[PDB]
């Protein structure tokens, strides 16, 4: 389900919490802190 | 580690291997000029050798379309047995 362009849901707001499309990662606001604050270790990637 | 892909016994015999954790380039030198843990190289020529996140695929040829996932091969990454077949 996408949510609709239009973000009028009677005043409540949800900016923070829905995604932005400029962040390379869809991730919204909060999900950023939440990766961030999580000192990830054994990430797994390819690499080379 | 090496897998197996496979759809069925007699679905079909074909099928494809996937390299998890290994980079596209020394499968290719795990040639049978150099006799590695699998004995079988007739499909270590490739034609077909793709790369992805979770390793290397090999006898899989890879399409650019998306579908649910038929069996399950890692790193946003499921293989099925569709057409020509
Ligand atoms: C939610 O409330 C506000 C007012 O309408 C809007 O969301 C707000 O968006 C700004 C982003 O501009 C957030 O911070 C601001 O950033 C700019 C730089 O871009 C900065 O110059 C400002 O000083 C400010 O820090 C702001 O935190 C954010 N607030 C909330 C509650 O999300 C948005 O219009 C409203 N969203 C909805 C669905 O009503
Ligand atoms: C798997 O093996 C192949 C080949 O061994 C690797 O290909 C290598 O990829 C890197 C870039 O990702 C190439 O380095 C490049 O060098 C140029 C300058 O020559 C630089 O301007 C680029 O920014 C980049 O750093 C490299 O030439 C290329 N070949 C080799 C032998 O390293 C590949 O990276 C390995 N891993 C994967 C996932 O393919
Ligand atoms: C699935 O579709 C995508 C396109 O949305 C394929 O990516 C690339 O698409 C272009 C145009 O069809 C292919 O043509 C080539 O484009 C390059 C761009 O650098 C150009 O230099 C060449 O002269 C040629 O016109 C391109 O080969 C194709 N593959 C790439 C860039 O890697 C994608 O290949 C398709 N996936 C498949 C067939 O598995
Ligand atoms: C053999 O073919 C039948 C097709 O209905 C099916 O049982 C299956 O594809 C095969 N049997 C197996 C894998 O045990």
């Amino acid at each position: 389900y996408k949510t609709p362009p239009i973000k009028d849901f009677g005043g409540f707001n949800f900016s923070q919490i829905l995604p932005d499309p400029s962040k390379p990662s869809k991730r919204s606001f909060i999900e950023d802190l939440l990766f961030n604050k999580v000192t990830l270790a054994d990430a797994g990637f390819i690499k080379q | 580690g090496v897998s197996v892909i496979t759809p069925g016994t007699n679905t079909s015999n074909q099928v494809a291997v996937l390299y998890q954790g290994v980079n596209c380039t020394e499968v290719p030198v795990a040639i049978h000029a150099d006799q590695l843990t699998p004995t079988w190289r007739v499909y270590s020529t490739g034609s077909n050798v793709f790369q992805t996140r979770a390793g290397c695929l090999i006898g899989a040829e890879h399409v650019n379309n998306s579908y649910e996932c038929d069996i399950p091969i890692g790193a946003g990454i499921c293989a099925s047995y569709q057409t020509s077949q």
